[PDB]
RNA sequence: UUAAUUGCGAUAACGAACGAGACCUUAACCUACUAAAUAGUGGUGCUAGCAUUUGCUGGUUAUCCACUUCUUAGAGGGACUAUCGGUUUCAAGCCGAUGGAAGUUUGAGGCAAUAACAGGUCUGUGAUGCCCUUAGACGUUCUGGGCCGCACGCGCGCUACACUGACGGAGCCAGCGAGUCUAACCUUGGCCGAGAGGUCUUGGUAAUCUUGUGAAACUCCGUCGUGCUGGGGAUAGAGCAUUGUAAUUAUUGCUCUUCAACGAGGAAUUCCUAGUAAGCGCAAGUCAUCAGCUUGCGUUGAUUACGUCCCUGCCCUUUGUACACA
């Protein structure tokens, strides 16, 4: 594919152990950790904040940063 | 452009005519009309009447 | 064009101007573009003051 | 037989016309809450004049602002200026000068085009170029 | 009658610039200082700022 | 990491082959009395602070 | 503290900004404090503002833009490389993301970070063309205006041909400058030039 | 570049030598002395005519 | 207590008029959709497909109130963008006409939009009652 | 000293003229005058919706009342470096602060000397000397062709090499224009159409209608995720329209498909100091049709000087010269 981008449902698991202790999450870090690739990263984001291991501080369209649940 | 050939530094000129027009609505009968329209008569500024109100 | 020129510059001058100009460009004598320039008073140039009082 | 002043503020070809009249608190712009205006960013700078000198000066009062020409960002500025201009206004012609001096170097001390226009203006463009200046590239060879 | 006044003075303005020249050219031996035109009800009077008018 | 913070007490045209360079006499604000003179770049006002790495060598005019 | 109402119903976060304090609508100018002298009297961080754009007389005189709020200058010197000339909005938007990421991680109040980061990031002896280099010392309002300018053109440089975008870099270099790390078109790039003033120097 | 001229400077200096008494100290007076005792063409020919003449009534007066 | 069209935001007003819309199968659809970019000036489809159109129904709706009347022309010209002409400048061609003409006829029909006098298109009393009665919800529902 | 042969002054110089300045247009200020159904506004009335108490948001160019804040153009007012402090023999001046819409000649132009070029134009001119042709025409008319032809080189441009982005939706605001009668203009509005574009009416000879030219960049929500990729849109294939007596060497527009170079550019070189550069589009000129051009206008709006002769030139004086088409 390209460089780990690829589309899964046991990296589920991997991203729900290795996305909290981030102090900052955001599509770019997602990405950076040779995960799932924009698309994938933005969805991920979405049901992360849904479950709420995931704090919302700003929630603008194209930048969408992110902390570690209190 | 100023030049009347192409040659020459590209220099342009504006030249800008004004006109100003007025608007006066004068509740009048027919006995002052025929006098004030007759009368005041200026060269270089042209008055029209607009007499069917 | 030395007489001509000086004889209608000497009749606006006294005719009541505060100054007058005469320019003539041509081939004059025998084929070489040559401007005589005949004045006398004051002749102002740059301002509108052109366009109150000169006429051309 | 009622406290009510029209105000304009403008920014660059931008005319905002406040209305402020003796009421509660209705601050209103083209008939909507000043709380919608088009950039969401520059919404704290349609409400500064507000942030100021405090919504209790706005407690028994009631304005709407009329945007017309410009931009966005120079109708922010109109309204801006317009508020602040129809409150002190308001405040000099049906209070006293005394709270109407307070709420004037209340807003000036913050730094101000809002009471008066920055003069600034847009130069003509002339020939042999793109702007007022920019020169079109020049060919010697 | 309908033409824009937009239009129109420059129409008459030409006009002017049409007589002037044609004055200018026919005109010009007996002397000549420019025309004017006064627009009047049933009738426009162009005046010849002419000298000698017993040639004119 | 000693650098010497020394404020200017006045300005002496400019040196450079354009004026790139403002010539400027420093006081030192640590152990004041020692006036030295002194090259900068960018635009210098007076009462202004600049970081000497080195406070020992004087200055001379860029022919 | 002291919720009024009106007509029309203003927000309580909106409300808690009446002379209670002027920030972006979190950021404070209370103030930790720029702690380096020289470019006291040269960052403003004394008159607070609500947002980084002001309609602004600052290149009027000669030293007006001395008198500017420096989060403005970043905000300024983000519209280059000129595909972003004008659109203030967007450098703004950019502003209020890389302040709350500079929050988000490594929180510090993120205005005497950004500071803190023009205080490091400033070029403090360069050279001149007198082939020679003759070492000469630097204004401070030329090391403010530097120190912006290694960091907004280090910023973008990051985030072009990228995935991190140009708030998450700006961020990463004003952290990275401010804690003094040679990691971010920064120290590295102030050394550089701090280098060949030392050969002449 | 605020450097008055002579067609100014002159004009001042003819106006204060004749009417030194009726000149006040003051631009907002001598501006409307200038509009009353001269007939000059410019409204702004007169605001630095009447400008330079105060400035000379106050070196006259030292 | 006075909630109207004005007294709400915009995107989240349109987006709430989009739901009801959508929930109500009375709005026509032209048929021709998902075979059109509501331009002459475009590169792709509406990306959402899936009736859009609900979202023009709605902002149709939300400009006519607004407004004192619309024509389609108006709409055109509206909602047109700037066309990429290639490797010459940009341009303003204006919208499709059929895809803002059909709206206004679903929404005539539905009872929104009323064929007004001066020409053009106002509101209808029954398209300011089911405008305001969303206008309203949308806040209430946050609140 | 000055933007300045602008001035203070010193003085075989004294007294003058031109140019600079002045002047004029323009862009900003005018809770002041003078008026506005071709500009608005606040009121009543006929009312629409949400509320229910009064209150909010709208409609009504032929329902009346009132004024002039906005807008328009008249006569004017205001700024003269005004006041204060510095500062030069305390002279012209300059610098700083304050007030003010405005403190650079307030911003920008127009106008613009003497002398000069063998600068360009005889293809703008019933501007013109001479020379050439004068009908098998070198006159102007008709048909078609060419000014567009392509190994290659150069100059102004446009588009881009993307994530500060593209795309889709929604949000949604200017300013300067221009526009038809015995003609075909600007063209609302409703229908047909995926288009482009057609139809049947309509307002405007125009602060009345186009037109609020609800322009684009821009804003928000979402779809693309570092790949010549959906960045880029060149070349080509087929079709549908419009203008035009005529579209082939494809006028232009529109639909689908074809997808090239281009990963920020060597030696060089251009323009620019604030509402300026730059991004963004808009209107006008030619125009039947054709703008990647120009003339103007606003929209968004920086960085960096506030300096100096280093390069390239300028102005004045001194000086050397074998130069004077220098």
């Amino acid at each position: 594919a390209q460089h780990a981008v690829i589309l899964d449902q046991e990296k589920y698991d991997r991203i729900l152990k290795e996305v909290p202790t981030y102090r900052y999450v955001s599509v770019s870090v997602l990405v950076d950790r040779l995960k799932i690739g924009g698309s994938l990263a933005r969805i991920a984001l979405r049901h992360l904040e849904k479950e709420g291991i995931i704090k919302p501080i700003s929630k603008h369209s194209k930048q969408a940063i992110y902390t570690r649940a209190t | 452009r100023k030049t009347p050939n192409g040659e020459g530094s590209k220099t342009w000129e504006t030249y800008e005519m004004r006109i100003h027009k007025r608007y006066i609505d004068l509740e009048a009968p027919v006995q002052i009309v025929k006098r004030i329209t007759q009368i005041t008569i200026e060269p270089g500024v042209d008055v029209e009447v607009v007499v069917a109100s | 064009i030395r007489r001509a020129a000086y004889g209608v510059v000497r009749y606006v001058m006294e005719s009541g101007a505060k100054g007058c100009e005469v320019v003539v460009s041509g081939k004059l004598r025998a084929a070489r573009a040559k401007a005589m320039k005949f004045a006398d008073g004051f002749l102002i140039h740059s301002g509108q003051p052109v366009n109150d009082f000169i006429d051309t | 037989a009622v406290p009510s002043v029209q105000t304009f503020g403008k920014k660059k070809s931008a005319t905002a016309v406040a209305h402020v009249k003796a009421g509660k608190g209705l601050i209103k712009v083209n008939g909507s809450p000043i709380t919608l205006v088009e950039p969401e960013i520059l919404r704290f700078k349609v409400y500064e004049p507000l942030l100021l000198v405090g919504l209790d000066k706005f407690s028994n009062i009631d304005i709407r602002v009329r945007v017309t020409g410009g931009g966005h960002v120079s109708q922010v500025y109109a309204i801006r200026q317009a508020i602040a201009k129809g409150l002190v206004a308001y405040h000099q012609k049906y209070v006293d000068e005394q709270s109407k001096n307070e709420l004037k170097k209340a807003f000036t001390s913050y730094d101000r085009t809002l009471l008066i226009a920055d003069s600034r203006r847009p130069e003509p463009k002339k020939f042999g170029g793109k702007g007022a200046r920019s020169r079109f590239q020049k060919s010697y060879r | 009658a309908l033409i824009s006044k937009k239009r129109k003075l420059v129409a008459d303005g030409v006009f002017y610039a049409e007589l002037n020249e044609f004055f200018t050219r026919e005109l010009a031996e007996e002397g000549y200082s420019g025309v004017e035109v006064r627009v009047t009800p049933t009738k426009t009077e162009v005046i010849i700022r002419a000298t000698r008018t017993q040639d004119v | 990491t000693p650098v010497t913070l020394a404020k200017v007490i006045k300005v002496l045209g400019r040196t450079g082959s354009r004026g790139g360079v403002t010539q400027v006499r420093v006081e030192f604000l640590e152990d004041t009395s020692r006036t030295i003179v002194r090259n900068v770049k960018g635009p210098v006002r007076e009462n202004d602070i600049l970081v000497l790495m080195e406070s020992e060598r004087e200055a001379r005019r860029l022919r | 503290f002291t919720p009024v109402v009106l007509a029309t119903p203003i927000p309580e976060e909106v409300q808690q900004a009446q002379t209670e304090i002027k920030l972006f609508n979190k950021w404070s100018f209370e103030e930790v404090e720029v702690k380096d002298a020289s470019l006291v009297d040269y960052v403003q961080v004394r008159q607070p503002i609500f947002v980084a754009h002001t309609a602004g007389r600052y290149a009027n005189k000669r030293f007006r833009k001395a008198q500017c709020p420096i989060i403005e200058r970043l905000t300024n010197s983000l519209m280059m490389n000129g595909r972003n000339n004008g659109k203030k909005l967007k450098a703004v938007r950019i502003i209020k993301h890389t302040l709350d990421i500079i929050n988000v991680l490594t929180d510090q109040n993120p205005i005497q970070v950004v500071v803190d980061a023009i205080t490091n990031t400033g070029p403090r002896e360069d050279t001149t063309r007198v082939a020679r280099r003759q070492a000469v010392d630097v204004s401070p309002l030329r090391r403010v205006n530097q120190a912006i300018a290694l960091l907004t053109i280090g910023a973008r440089e990051a985030a072009f041909r990228n995935i991190k975008t140009i708030a998450e870099t700006l961020a990463e270099e004003l952290i990275n400058a401010a804690k003094g790390s040679s990691t971010s078109y920064a120290i590295k790039k102030k050394d550089e030039l701090e280098r060949v003033a030392k050969s002449n120097r | 570049g605020r450097v008055r001229t002579k067609t100014v400077k002159r004009a001042s200096k003819a106006l204060i030598e004749r009417y030194y008494p009726k000149l006040t100290l003051d631009f907002q007076t001598n501006k409307r002395l200038c509009d009353e005792i001269a007939t000059i063409q410019s409204k702004r020919l007169r605001n630095k005519i009447a400008g330079y003449t105060t400035h000379l009534m106050k070196r006259i007066q030292k | 207590p006075g909630v109207s069209v004005r007294d709400v935001a915009a995107q989240d007003f349109i987006n709430a008029y989009a739901s009801f819309l959508q929930r109500q199968g009375k709005l026509e659809v032209p048929g021709y959709v998902d075979i059109v970019k509501t331009s002459s000036g475009n590169e792709m489809p509406p990306q959402d497909a899936e009736g859009w159109f609900y979202k023009r129904a709605a902002s149709v709706a939300r400009h006519i109130y607004m407004r004192k009347q619309v024509g389609v022309g108006k709409l055109n010209k509206l909602y047109g963008g700037a066309k990429s002409r290639g490797v010459r400048p940009y341009k303003h061609i204006d919208a499709s006409g059929s895809i803002n003409r059909k709206v206004l006829q679903a929404l005539e029909k539905i009872g929104i939009v009323e064929i007004s006098p001066k020409g053009g298109r106002r509101i209808s009393e029954n398209g300011q009652r089911d405008l305001d009665r969303i206008a309203a919800q949308t806040l209430e529902e946050d609140e």
